[PDB]
């Protein structure tokens, strides 16, 4: 269980390390309009829903 | 029937004549009851006795909360902009006016980019 549980842990730092900079940066804006965008009342949100993973508008509300 | 009870309502008139005829006296408009709602009444009267004679007769024998608040406010809005239309509007009167409307288009330019208006929901 241990060797195997080191396997996944082996695979999910790799996917981690292995993204480009401008990967890395995309995401760290990603997460922060997440951050901002957990207040459901601001006007955008009544415009549009967004995307969960990345925070696109995907449908209109 | 209003009936006057003073003598300057009376026209200074006197008599008892003046009292008689105007307590006896019929609904006319080119008279003394002009712009009388008493003929209103006694139409809702009639109306309901008509109705209530019918009604016995056989016995014997979240979009919608808004689309009211909105109603309500835009009726408010039209509430004001009544007076205006009975009026002989001056310049500044109408940029007054204008001025009242440019602030309902602004609501309601708000409802139409918010969604509001759309009835999806
Ligand atoms: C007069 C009698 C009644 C008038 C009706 C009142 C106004 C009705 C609302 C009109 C709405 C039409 C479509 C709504 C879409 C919209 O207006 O917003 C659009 C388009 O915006 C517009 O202005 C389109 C013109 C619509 C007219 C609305 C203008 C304001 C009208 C109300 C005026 C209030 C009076 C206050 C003074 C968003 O603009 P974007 O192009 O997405 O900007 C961001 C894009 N960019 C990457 C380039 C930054």
């Amino acid at each position: 269980s241990s060797a195997n549980n080191y396997d996944l842990l082996g695979q999910q730092h790799k996917f981690e390390n292995s993204k480009v900079f401008e990967e890395m940066l995309v995401e760290e804006e990603i997460a922060k309009d997440r951050e901002l965008l957990e207040d459901k009342n601001l006007a955008v949100h009544q415009l549009y829903i967004f995307d969960p993973q990345t925070q696109l508008a995907a449908r209109p509300r | 029937l209003y009936n006057a009870m003073t003598p300057a309502q009376r026209y200074f008139v006197e008599g008892e004549h003046v009292v008689q005829a105007e307590a006896n006296r019929d609904i006319l408009f080119t008279q003394l009851d002009s712009n009388s709602y008493l003929p209103v009444l006694h139409y809702v009267l009639v109306g309901t006795a008509l109705g209530v004679v019918f009604l016995v007769l056989p016995l014997l024998i979240v979009s919608f909360y808004i689309v009211s608040i909105m109603y309500l406010l835009f009726d408010i809005e039209v509430v004001y902009l009544i007076p205006y239309v009975m009026t002989n509007a001056t310049e500044y009167m109408y940029w007054v006016m204008q001025t009242f409307v440019a602030i309902l288009v602004g609501g309601f330019f708000y409802e139409w980019r918010m969604g509001a208006l759309e009835w999806r929901e």
